[PDB]
RNA sequence: AGCUAGUUGGUGGGGUAAUGGCCCACCAAGGCGACGACGGGUAGCCGGUCUGAGAGGAUGGCCGGCCACAGGGGCACUGAGACACGGGCCCCACUCCUACGGGAGGCAGCAGUUAGGAAUCUUCCGCAAUGGGCGCAAGCCUGACGGAGCGACGCCGCUUGGAGGAAGAAGCCCUUCGGGGUGUAAACUCCUGAACCCGGGACGAAACCCCCGACGAGGGGACUGACGGUACCGGGGUAAUAGCGCCGGCCAACUCCGUGCCAGCAGCCGCGGUAAUACGGAGGGCGCGAGCGUUACCCGGAUUCACUGGGCGUAAAGGGCGUGUAGGCGGCCUGGGGCGUCCCAUGUGAAAGACCACGGCUCAACCGUGGGGGAGCGUGGGAUACGCUCAGGCUAGACGGUGGGAGAGGGUGGUGGAAUUCCCGGAGUAGCGGUGAAAUGCGCAGAUACCGGGAGGAACGCCGAUGGCGAAGGCAGCCACCUGGUCCACCCGUGACGCUGAGGCGCGAAAGCGUGGGGAGCAAACCGGAUUAGAUACCCGGGUAGUCCACGCCCUAAACGAUGCGCGCUAGGUCUCUGGGUCUCCUGGGGGCCGAAGCUAACGCGUUAAGCGCGCCGCCUGGGGAGUACGGCCGCAAGGC
RNA sequence: UUCCCGGGCCUUGUACACACCGCCCGUCACGCCAUGGGAGCGGGCUCUACCCGAAGUCGCCGGGAGCCUACGGGCAGGCGCCGAGGGUAGGGCCCGUGACUGGGGCGAAGUCGUAACAAGGUAGCUGUACCGGAAGGUGCGGCUGGA
RNA sequence: UAAAAAUGUUCUGGAAA
């Protein structure tokens, strides 16, 4: 465009649009499951993926993904979203983090540990 | 009617070194004969000179080319290859001394016009001034 | 998208340290707005900070400057200064006391509590230093400040040892059961000595003050250390923590077992369905280390909003077309001005930060000293090429004049023949019509086919196109009248009068809408026949809007060259329409095809550019949601923007 | 050598390439999700006019009323203007919510057909209009991105 | 340029390489 036609109308900036509304950015957000069931997956793939429906402190209901295998989630466990999306699963774009309030870590993990509350075992 | 004579000029030489004619026509302006009296001292051109296309005034620029070459395509090496107008009425361009550009790291030249005369990169930078920057040419 | 009554200005007042509608009478009607007023949202601004090759982008926490606020809110008093954080008056909400009539408070000062939260610290020591208030002074006050505490929150320094030590212990893992790996790793040998122990132990503190000299200069004297019995130094001195991620490709790192589209992984592409370097464990490896990963947010990469530095024929992207307002932009020669612009000087550009040099803590991180940048904007001086401005001069752009030209360009009236339908009159008889085949239908109440006459509506065969005209939509018998564009020739007149164009205004196929008129043929809808599994279709027989005219609306399109308008420049060959020619052919305007150079992802485009350039406008930033919703404007509606 | 089956070679169209035993369109039904409309309901902010109007400066009075001194005046006290807030009423902006309802996106193996892609078996696309369970069909005009 | 010619439907989800 004519550089007339910038002085006049003027570039645009993007502005990005936030994959995680978690409200203020906050890294986490704490919550309540109000329902912790087993969604079925996308295409390709098929599975039975765990997923809980959590009410939000930033005044959101999401649902978000248990990961690893075996959790211990029930229709009251207080939970802390960690925002992370599930390839699969249409709706969950939040990960509960394992290891944090009612969330208990991977019994007997034994990699990325880190990844998974899971504390350390004692090489006893 | 024409809204960048300058811009014009340039173009017509391109057009023509491109085609490898032997001399091309533009019309005159004082302003313009300027620029080619540059083009010619620096080497670009053979030269110009004021000369009338039926019965008004315009330059005859005579281009310079290299010798012809080998292979395919024979068509020889251009002494003019680049001449890109700078400044232009919809947006003109105006450089401190200190902002004057280098053009192709010294193998180049840019034409000021400076309250001295038009002047190029090297004169202009001698004699401390800066101006609006017509072209570049290298 | 319009806003404004103290609103905009005036005169005389009040007010103030002072200007001013700051406030007030009176007067005048003003002020402001697409260069975005009014309004809505968000936000304290800066030095700087992060990122970036840079231009930029993001940001404004610590430290420094300015502003503002002190539970919410209004006001003034004292005073050099406040309409006042720990002053006052009042209202309010809240919490507390009360001998119930009135009293009390305001941690966004330092510590600390609770709430909210993913999350953010001690009710610490000292005024020893620096800085402040008051005092002649001694000195007093000082949660400013100097320290200490807690938290890997970050940066930097350091440790968990060093040198020997096997064709190589064990255990664990692989294996073509020879062996291979973890691995000099361990064990084992010497060797150093993080911690801790004993002794010593700071700098930061020299003047206030005192004495000689005058309470001046200068010299001497005394008190004072929170951190601390800390740093640091001397001697003694024990082998003394290791974890986290990852190993399919991007990307450094591979095997065995388990599982069997399960359990699970996943940043992108994708891994798993009985031989999985991708899931889970192990061995092994790679990376980094008191750390290592994860999530959130910023820049980069992203020339992916492109100033630097992109685009629109077919990938997203040319506005349906005109006319034109604001705006942007502007030919050739000369002179005056010197706003743009450029040059010198000079003021300013605090500090810290950043950079560089050198120094101080054993180094570094921190820290000091010095050095160098700096556009911007003020002032004075100077230059005049280009832009700008005034002025004079020009004719190459543009417009005009005269003489001519082609044409379905437009509007209005009139009119000619072919054909269809219907009606009347002849004449004639058994079917016609229609399809793939048929049937409905029409017909012996006389159709079809034939001749004559009539009415009426709509469209114009041949010419006729690879043609012409128009800005587009679009325009086709013939005649006349009114009228637009446009081209050639003569170069006669004007003398830059030019290009473009947000808005505005005008036009704008078909369908569609409102009055009334018109209605032959055609034909959505609708009814039959047939086809078919069905047939709301294709085929057949009927048929109403409509199609036609007038006046007024509607404003869309594959409104297409999917290619905006203008000007300059850059080989040719050929066919064609229309003009002029010294009619071999040249030259002007237009319509095609092939192709130089060049361009393109390719296809292709190529003097009718999609090439090489300048000016102005429109428009595009992944697909879907969606040209949808909400809002506004428009319309009778349908809907349009 | 028309046709039916399989196949050579050239050519043309293609949205096919798991390669026509291909691809693919719309309704219906089922689930999650965000969203428009919706009797109306609950709010936040904002504007106008009116009534009540504290503190406080300011302007009058300062009297048949008190007190001062540095008493020509001053102070207390009274009246008024303005005024935080409160109150009635009506507008504007935005947010939440609502029986029911509209379409939208997404979702391994549902139902009906067969619109499109090869004269996709009626060339396709298109603006409009009427019609139809659905894709879509037909009318009028336009395009070639069809022969 | 002008442009004739076909009544007749359909093929679950992944993965092929």
């Amino acid at each position: 465009p004519t550089i007339n036609q910038l002085v006049r109308k003027g570039r645009e900036k993007v502005r990005k649009k936030s994959k995680v509304p978690a409200l203020k950015g906050a890294p986490f957000r704490r919550g309540v499951c109000t329902v912790v069931r087993t969604v079925t997956p996308k295409k390709p793939n098929s599975a039975l993926r765990k997923v809980a429906k959590v009410r939000l402190t930033s005044g959101y209901e999401v649902t978000a993904y248990i990961p690893g295998e075996g959790h211990n989630l029930q229709e009251h466990s207080v939970v802390l979203i960690r925002g992370g999306r599930v390839k699969d699963l249409p709706g969950v774009r939040y990960h509960i983090v394992r290891g944090v309030y009612d969330a208990a870590g991977v019994k007997d993990r034994k990699k990325s540990r880190s990844k998974y509350g899971t504390k350390k075992p004692k090489e006893a | 009617m024409l809204t960048d004579p300058i811009a014009d000029m340039l173009t017509r030489i391109r057009n023509a070194t491109r085609v490898y004619k032997e001399s091309t026509d533009v019309p005159a302006s004082r302003f313009k004969e300027e620029i080619l009296r540059i083009l010619a001292r620096e080497g670009f051109i053979k030269g110009y000179e004021r000369v009338d296309v039926d019965g008004k005034p315009y330059l005859r620029v005579y281009l310079k080319y290299g010798p012809r070459r080998q292979g395919p395509d024979p068509r020889p090496e251009q002494v003019i290859h680049h001449i890109r107008r700078i400044s232009k009425p919809g947006r003109r361009v105006y450089v401190g001394v200190k902002e004057i550009p280098r053009v192709r790291r010294g193998l180049g030249i840019a034409i000021l016009s400076t309250s001295k005369g038009v002047l190029t990169d090297r004169e202009a930078r001698k004699l401390g001034v800066g101006g609006e920057l017509i072209c570049e040419v290298w």
